[PDB]
Parts: structure tokens; sequence; C-alpha cells
DNA sequence: CGCTCAATTGGTCGTAGACAGCTCTAGCACCGCTTAAACGCACGTACGCGCTGTCCCCCGCGTTTTAACCGCCAAGGGGATTACTCCCTAGTCTCCAGGCACGTGTCAGATAT
DNA sequence: ATATCTGACACGTGCCTGGAGACTAGGGAGTAATCCCCTTGGCGGTTAAAACGCGGGGGACAGCGCGTACGTGCGTTTAAGCGGTGCTAGAGCTGTCTACGACCAATTGAGCG
């Protein structure tokens, strides 16, 4: 079989919640300030606009991932199609 | 002096007028505001607004729903060419993504 | 039928009486061995 | 919610010795009769408080 | 204190095109977004377009003009009939 | 300790990348995409705090990241500002 | 080469959360109306650097036939999926605790009614 | 000179922000089975590649003339404060219906014949 995941595509783009965990996310989002600069302290609703466009810009990178494989005759994925999709959006 | 009304009424007009005229010059953008650039500003504003607040309407009843959610509004930015170039550099919250399949995902 | 006219009210009022009593009760209180 | 828990536990017991007061949280309608004995480690500014 | 948006004047025209339909308070909160975000986009261009003419005046062909910057389909010349129409019906 | 953004986790990951349509997913992918979302953050956290020493608060708010959002072409609606 | 079977996608019941009309309040900048500043629309008046056909050689193009390459054929074996097995940390929700702001404090000692 | 003022300067409690603890149980991490994939690599109908002989027109003038620029006139432009007072968000609270939960049907993918 090796293909059933074409349901979790229909699944989680009929979905429309964030999917990376909160606690997680506000981890990293601290860590990252706090090896940054002293004393940055986040409200929720700011951790939720980063978190927001993180995974947004992160659908759209793997759009252009999917493109890149599509275009390279592939139905998969490797870091190199991620290193085009980052070196043809100029990133 | 008179019992007021708003401005907008006169202009055939569904948004604030005023405040419009007060933001004009509030924000530094020019010494003088003309008498017509709120009045136009409003209009202009809404004619948009209620363009896209149709196809938020018409998604939801697509969905076959009653009370408009940010998905019904990711919905009518991806039904419109215009809108999908207007907010091409916009996030919507909870909004998704438009769902889509490359055939060659497809079996046979 | 006409009981619904009541219970829109006695179902929240229940719940009324229970949340004011939970509140003001509160409100007014190996190895080893030698 | 603080200020009750260790009124009722120094009140109706014999577990402690002894209460820290500000001369203003504290003055006021508590009736530590539990007590015997006070001391003021300070005196305030306003006199008879 | 007041906090300068849209919330009811949103609701006020959907009734131009849905009556029937309610609003969720994330989905105002969008509707909200929408509206200031053109309005920074026409003002920020007809400042700009004022300012390559000098004048210390905005009009209305100032946005006449940043409006057919913002949108290049026939939405824009509806939008520009509206404001013409309106100004109009101002004035007399 | 999982703090070296493996804490952003396999099947999260996974799951973004099923919401962004891909197929197949080779085993590198969820740690080049951990790269990838360290460095949004070390241009949006930086900026968004840039925008936070603008009023030197020690509350970064919605309307500080909306701001660095803005900057870098990613604009965001819902939160205002 | 079209069945039987083991599983969803989709349907009906449920239950209380999350709207949107109150139901007013009362804060305020919108709307009215004169007052007053200065430059917008008007507009000559300087005189032009885009376009109109002469003279002459430049660049693009068709044609030709090598020979690299993409589209394709099939197979190669290792790494992604489908699914079970088990270990932990995301979320709940709790109490703890402290910075920002507001307010009474008060009476002193610095300033003026 | 005197009334009494404006700091000195502190602990009152409000608010919410913000941390860490102990629990369940959602879901993440570990793994084979095995398939089916990205990938290696020969095949010849088809076009990249560059001359020779050549067509389409790029190129540099002379000067006509439908528009372009300056920058002051003069009457029409918005400015500008501050009167009244309707709009407007706060916000207090429903009064449900609407989208999201809990129990189980039509339709699909997998197995191989």
């Amino acid at each position: 079989p090796g293909t059933v995941a074409l349901r979790e595509i229909r699944r989680y783009q009929k979905s429309t919640e964030l999917l990376i965990r909160k606690l997680p996310f506000q981890r990293l989002v601290r860590e990252i300030a706090q090896d940054f600069k002293t004393d940055l302290r986040f409200q929720s609703s700011a951790v939720m606009a980063l978190q927001e466009a993180c995974e947004a810009y992160l659908v759209g990178l793997f759009e252009d991932t999917n493109l890149c494989a599509i275009h390279a005759k592939r139905v998969t994925i490797m870091p190199k199609d991620i290193q085009l999709a980052r070196r043809i959006r100029g990133e | 002096r008179a019992k007021a009304k708003t401005r907008s009424s006169r202009a055939g007009l569904q948004f604030p007028v005023g405040r419009v005229h007060r933001l004009l010059r509030k924000g530094n953008y020019s010494e003088r505001v003309g008498a017509g650039a709120p009045v136009y500003l409003a209009a202009v504003l809404e004619y948009l607004t209620a363009e896209i607040l149709e196809l938020a309407g018409n998604a939801a009843r697509d969905n076959k729903k009653t009370r408009i959610i940010p998905r019904h509004l990711q919905l009518a930015i991806r039904n419109d060419e215009e809108l999908n170039k207007l907010l091409g550099r916009v996030t919507i919250a909870q909004g998704g993504v438009l769902p889509n399949i490359q055939a060659v995902l497809l079996p046979k | 039928l006409t009981e619904e006219m009541l219970l829109k009210r006695e179902e929240r009022a229940r719940k009324r009486r229970l949340q004011a009593a939970r509140r003001a009760e509160e409100h007014k209180n190996p190895m080893v061995r030698y | 919610s603080e200020r009750r828990d260790m009124v009722a536990d120094f009140q109706n017991r014999n577990d402690i010795f002894v209460f820290l007061l500000s001369t203003r949280a504290g003055g006021l309608g508590i009736n530590l009769t539990a007590a015997d004995t006070v001391i003021f480690y300070d005196s305030d500014w306003n006199p008879t408080v | 204190s007041r906090k300068e948006s849209y919330s009811i004047y949103v609701y006020k025209v959907l009734k131009q095109v849905h009556p029937d339909t309610g609003i969720s308070s994330k989905a105002m909160g969008i509707m909200n977004s929408f509206v200031n975000d053109i309005f920074e986009r026409i003002a920020g261009e007809a400042s700009r377009l004022a300012h390559y003419n000098k004048r210390s005046t905005i009009t209305s062909r100032e946005i006449q003009t940043a409006v057919r910057l913002l949108l290049p389909g026939e939405l824009a010349k509806h939008a520009v009939s509206e404001g013409t129409k309106a100004v109009t019906k101002y004035t007399s | 300790l999982r703090d070296n953004i493996q804490g952003i986790t396999k099947p999260a990951i996974r799951r973004l990348a099923r919401r962004g349509g891909v197929k197949r997913i080779s085993g590198l992918i969820y740690e080049e995409t951990r790269g990838v979302l360290k460095v949004f953050l070390e241009n949006v956290i930086r900026d968004a705090v840039t925008y936070t020493e603008h009023a030197k608060r020690k509350t970064v708010t919605a309307m500080d990241v909306v701001y660095a959002l803005k900057r870098q072409g990613r604009t965001l609606y819902g939160f205002g500002g």
C-alpha cells in the first residue's frame, strides 16, 4: 500500500488550528529571546502571533518544496529540495 | 447650530467619514485635506470591504454555515484572483490553506 | 413542549445556586542491613 | 484568604509562641485573645494607633 | 478607554449582502485588520504621490491614483466610481 | 533535556508537511526544517525585540512582532496593528 | 478485474459555550458655525528635444549535418511508509509570589498666601 | 508672621503576569515488514551547436514644430477654534443556536485471484 498518507493530506488541509505543541514552542521562543537579550518576556498573544507566522511560513516552505520535488519528477522530499526552495526564493 | 447627524449620510456612506477626516490629517500624510478625500476613502474602504464580505458570506453558504470564521475569510480570498493578489502578503490567523493535490500524488 | 420555557431558567438556576454554594463555602472558610 | 488560616491556627491551638504584625494590617478587629502579651518593636508617628 | 477599531461598522455593512449571517470574534478581528491595512496602503501611496507633486493638499485625485496602484482589476475603477459618486453627493 | 530544537517533534513537523501537501518525507527533513525554524525566529524575534526596545518595555506585545513581520513582508491579521 | 473483508467519512443526537441584541452609560471628537491664513487654479510666456525622411553598412537569419542529450525502458536494494509496541511530557489547574499601579499616609521641612 | 502647602518614602490591596508542581493520557519515539523508490545507466529520433551567403533593418543626421517647461496673478482653497450633542465602546447580561462533542451507518482501499 504505502500511500494512504494522501488521506492525512486531506485531513490536515481540512484542519486549520496550530500544529506545534504550545509549551515546546513557548520554551523555544523564550530560550531564543533570553540568549539574545536580558529580561524580554512575552504576552501569550505575542507567542501566538509568532507561532501563526512560523507555521504559515513552514506551510509555504513545504508547498514550495512540493513543487521543487514534482519538478524534479520525484514523489519524495530530500534536504536538497529545501535548499533549492531557499535559493530560488533568495532565502 | 442644529441636532447632529453623520456626514456619511449625505455622502451616501456606511463608515465614519469624520474619523477618516481626522486620520488623514493626524497621521501627518499632508498639511491639508481636500473636502472630498475622506468621503472618497470611506467609499473606497466600504466598496472593497462589501465586495469581500459577499465572498465571506458566500464561502460560509458554500460550507452550509451561518456564523463566519477565519476559514470562510481565507476561502473568500482564494475564490478571487484580485484578493489572492491584494492579500498575497497577508497571514490569516486560523484560516489554514486551500485544500489542493498535485496529480502525481494520486494512485494509478 | 411547555416545560422548555421553564427549563431555560431552572437548568441554569440550579447551577447558579450550586456555584454560589461552592464559592461561598470557600468565601466563608534494595539495601543490605547490619 | 491567607489572613484566615494563620489566625485559625493561632486561635484554638497552643502550637505557636509568637505572631508578627504590622501596626496597620494587624491593628484592626482581629481579636487574637489567645495572646497574653504584646511587644511594640516600633511605635507609630500617629499616637494612639 | 477606546482603541480605534471598526467592529460594529463591519457588522453594520454585512447587512448589505448577508442579513442571515453571524460573525465570530476571531473573524471580526480579521475584518478589523483588513480595513486598517487598506488604509495604511492607500494613505502611504497617496502621501508618496503628494510628495512627488510637492503639494500641501491631498485630494480625490491622489486617492483615485493610489487605488489604481492598490488593485490591477476593475474593482479599482468601481471603487473610484463609488468615491466620485460619494464626493459628488456630499457636495451637492 | 530536549532543548536541541528536537522539542519541535517529528510528527508535528510531519503534520505541517502534510498540511503543506508533500508526500514521502526523508528522515533528514525534520532537522533541516528545525534549522529554518530557528533562522525564522533569528529574523522575527530579533526585529520584534527592536520594536520592544523602541519603548524599552519588558513585555513583548503582539504589536511589536506585527511591526517586525510588516517590515519583513509577512503581515498578519486578527491581532490588529 | 470483481468479489469479502476490515476500516473510515459522513450522519443524528447532545449540551453548554460564545455569540450579538439589548440596556443603558457618559466620554468625547464629530458636526456647525464663523474667522482668518495663504496659496490653488489659473496661465501667460520662454522657446524645444520628440519625431519627419536621407545615406550606408550592420545583425539576424535560413540552411546544413554532426553528435550531446532528454525521454524512456527495466531492474537495483535500502530507506519511508503502515502499523504495533511502551515511555514520557503537553496540557490541566493548582497555589505561590511579585512587579506595576493606584491610593491613603503623614507630617516635615522646604516655599510661599 | 502665618496659614498651609508639596514632598518624602513609607505599606494599604488592587490588577495581571508569570513559575513550578503532581496528575492524567495524548502522542511521541522505537521497530520490523516490505514494498516500491530515487536512482543508475544504454538507446538513436530529435534539436543545440556553429559557418556561408544573405535579407531585414540598425544606425547617425538635419531641423520642423505640438508640447514642454518656469513662476506670478488673483480668487478660490483649506485652515483654524470651539460652541453643541449623537455617536460610540464599555460592559453587564442574557438567551439561546450554533459549531463542536458522543454513538454508529454508506462507501472506500486492500487482497489476489
